[PDB]
């Protein structure tokens, strides 16, 4: 060629094989380093959780004996799931430009972390991967909604609601669009309800931390403490492999970069974790 | 390369369960339809079952296979009266199913006679125990995805 | 397309960039002045360098 | 005109012939150079240059790679007849460019049966065929810009 894909001609003007980084990440959805980690072995997961107890109740008249109870549990199965991303690379390109190589690894790692949060919440399962936690958990709490009350107000209002529930709350698990919209839909004052706009509040709401996970969906806010609700069992951890012994990459100069992890999910309280949908 | 088998990636069609035999009526002592046999929605092994055959592992829920094949018990292998499954998970309609026990055509899974153990893909294979109770058609060597009349 | 299978359809982390070339560029302006007006008025010269530098 | 090469700006001092195919016509339009996905902040200047051995390695994009001699196979030449000026710099966007080869009649290089090869930028060189080759196996009445079906 006379150029790589350049705009003008090198022959006319300009020389250099040194070039800056252009590659950049888009859409963060981390929650695995937030959660606790466990090792696991075995090729499938079975979990048991405790349901409500069957005790006696007396709403009227107390002198009798409550009916006894015994520890009753319900089952879940979780098959392994595989989370991955692949990159096709040209070594000649990589060696000449320079930063691409560093970008590929750090992107792959972020990318593995991103896909894992999406499948775990929900993001379309084919019955071959970990169960859809977001579906199973508690419906929309109509009580929080004071009727015609602001979106930002909803997120404040919900945080307290989880404390009444007696479930730990350290942090807000919201959707990126719901959070922006919540910030935008504030009263009649420049100052926001979480705290004024002369304080940093981009990454904190209600004075509690903000965890952005994608696929928690629009108009939904979920309070929890991440560590408590679920736990992350890891069958095998995130590892890169690189193959020039693969059939189609060998023939060519090309090298194939795989990034993958094989994961599983434990639910320590899938029978609780409060969520709400605005009706306002 | 790379071919799914079971788990909702195989299409086994649909078959009619009100075909052959006597046909009972709608009544209780049934069990629930879901993916997984002790699992939860979107997490279940699956045979080459379509309509016909599903065995409880834990809880009073059904989906295909899974239960020791040394001893089959519960009244037949359970069949569907007057609803025909619209999935190919074996059964996983998402309703409470009223079941029967008249002679009724089923779909089988796994190679060889069921008299063995369970394979955790949703199949029967031969175990260390032999001359254990069989299912449906006898005298006849059954293979993976055979149509038996109970 | 996000994970739903393993070694049927896989999701891609792949990011692509192209190189573009930038030539050296010139920003310039010229101002033309006559010495006689400049000399008699007196601050014009100084005014003209600062006003020109700022203008561009 | 003349020497323009922009300024409004029509000549453009570069003419490259779209030679329609044979036995049902085939065309291919001038290709841009872009690495993977489609170029941002304009698409720059063409990957293809009149009188250059290129190969498409991408659907709408063309790039480097040089066809190696020995055992006769098809086109991927994309020789386009030489323009006047700019013959060791390549040809810039806003001048005439096409692709010629692969299911159509092509533009040849070299006068007689004596042939050699081409550099990318628009120059011709001597050379015998011993680790690279360009253009089809020579025929009678073959000169520069002549129509060989390959």
């Amino acid at each position: 060629m006379s150029q790589l894909s350049n705009q003008e001609k090198e022959y006319l003007i300009s020389k250099a094989l040194e070039t800056e980084e252009g590659r950049v990440a888009l859409a963060q959805a981390m929650a695995n380093p937030i959660r606790v980690s466990l090792d696991y072995q075995g090729v499938g997961r079975k979990l048991l959780v405790v349901d409500p107890l069957p005790q006696g109740a007396l709403p009227v008249y107390d002198k009798d004996v409550d009916a006894k109870a015994f520890v009753i549990s319900k089952r879940g199965q979780v098959p392994d799931q595989v989370i991955e991303g692949d990159r096709i690379q040209v070594p000649t390109f990589e060696i000449v430009s320079y930063p691409q190589v560093r970008f590929s690894q750090v992107k792959e790692r972020r990318f593995n972390v991103i896909d894992r949060a999406q499948q775990r919440a929900k993001a379309d399962i084919m019955a071959v991967e970990d169960a859809e936690i977001f579906s199973l958990l508690e419906g929309a709490a109509t009580a929080v909604n004071a009727v015609t009350i602001s979106s930002g107000g909803l997120q404040r209002a919900a945080l307290t609601k989880a404390f009444q529930e007696v479930e730990k709350h350290d942090l807000v698990v919201t959707k990126i669009v719901m959070n922006a919209s919540a910030f935008a839909d504030i009263r009649a004052w420049g100052q926001n309800e979480f705290d004024p706009v002369t304080q940093h509040e981009v990454l904190q709401t209600g004075l509690f931390g903000h965890i952005w996970t994608a696929d928690i969906l629009i108009s939904k806010k979920v309070p929890q403490n991440t560590v408590y609700v679920l736990a992350d069992p890891e069958f095998v951890g995130v590892m890169p492999i690189r193959q020039d012994i693969q059939v189609i990459p060998a023939d060519k100069p090309e090298e194939l970069r795989l990034g993958w992890v094989i994961y599983e999910e434990l639910g320590l309280a899938v029978v609780n974790s409060l969520a709400i949908a605005k009706i306002s | 390369p790379y071919v799914r088998l079971g788990y909702e990636g195989i299409l086994n069609g649909a078959h009619d369960i009100d075909v052959a035999g006597l046909n009972g009526v709608e009544q209780l002592a049934g069990k629930f339809a879901t993916i997984g046999a002790n699992g939860v929605k979107l997490a279940g092994d699956n045979g080459t079952n379509a309509v016909g055959l599903f065995r409880e592992d834990l809880g009073d829920m059904v989906n295909a296979s899974e239960k020791a094949s040394f001893y089959f018990r519960g009244g037949e292998y359970y069949v569907n009266i007057s609803r025909t499954s619209l999935t190919a998970a074996g059964i996983a309609a998402g309703d409470e199913i009223t079941c029967d026990a008249d002679g009724k055509m089923i779909k089988f899974t796994g190679t060889g006679k069921a008299l063995g153990v369970v394979t955790h893909v949703g199949e029967y294979r031969a175990g260390n125990m032999y001359e254990k109770a069989t299912q449906g058609v006898t005298d006849t060597d059954t293979f993976i995805g055979f149509i038996m009349y109970v």
